[PDB]
């Protein structure tokens, strides 16, 4: 359940990329893991920057980032979530 | 078994930043301790420079002057004391976040706590301050 996108429902990604935008974990040790977790999923050149430093016009949220990222991936030839 | 680890209690000035305090930290000897912070951290008691650096974090989250130029997400990173990330060109792998370092080395006798002795470097430019 770690190792792909592929392995995520849309659903479940978006859990992640909401734990990581409300910083919702116990240590800060556990948030960089999970943001180092992230941008090896999408494969997107803009890595954590997708999260923190969005291009202009980017929507931040956790829904706008999800977005991004399936889009993304649907416009470069790489498969998509789980179910 | 670490310096950093005995208590102390945070001293200095620190120095006026702007909007690009954090981009500063990716540059030269890093970006100073802003004198906004440095005044509600002095005189406080850390039990750790971990502690400190907690506090740091604390204190930019509730300046509106610093934690407006971090979005929502880094805005989360800095309410729970967390160092925020740094854009993904100034990451070195596995360290993400802003770290603080010491000018004058803390093996040569450089003050932990003396905020005027620290400063805020990006991951990549604090691997290469020191070499
Ligand atoms: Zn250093």
């Amino acid at each position: 359940l770690k190792h792909s996108i592929s392995d995520y429902t849309e659903a479940e990604f978006l859990q992640l990329v909401t734990t990581i935008c409300n910083a919702d974990t116990s240590s800060e040790e556990e948030l960089v893991k999970l943001v180092t977790h992230f941008a090896e999923m999408t494969e997107h050149p803009s890595g954590s920057d997708l999260i923190y430093y969005p291009k202009e016009g980017d929507d931040d949220s956790p829904s706008g980032i999800v977005n991004t990222v399936k889009q993304w991936r649907a416009a470069n030839g790489k498969s998509g979530f789980k179910q | 078994e670490s310096k950093r680890n005995k208590p102390g209690k945070a001293t200095g000035k620190g120095k006026p930043v702007g909007d690009k305090w954090l981009d500063d930290a990716g540059k030269d000897s890093g970006a100073p301790i802003p004198d906004r912070i440095a005044d509600k951290l002095r005189d406080k008691e850390f039990k750790s420079f971990d502690d400190f650096r907690k506090a740091v974090w604390e204190e930019v989250s509730k300046d509106p002057e610093l934690s407006k130029n971090l979005n929502p997400s880094n805005k989360s990173s800095v309410s729970k004391g967390y160092s925020p990330f740094t854009p993904k060109n100034q990451q070195v792998g596995g360290r993400k976040v802003y770290e603080l370092h010491h000018d004058k080395p803390i093996s040569q006798g450089g003050e932990v706590y003396d905020m005027d002795n620290i400063r805020v470097t990006t991951p990549k430019r604090h691997i290469d301050i020191h070499r």
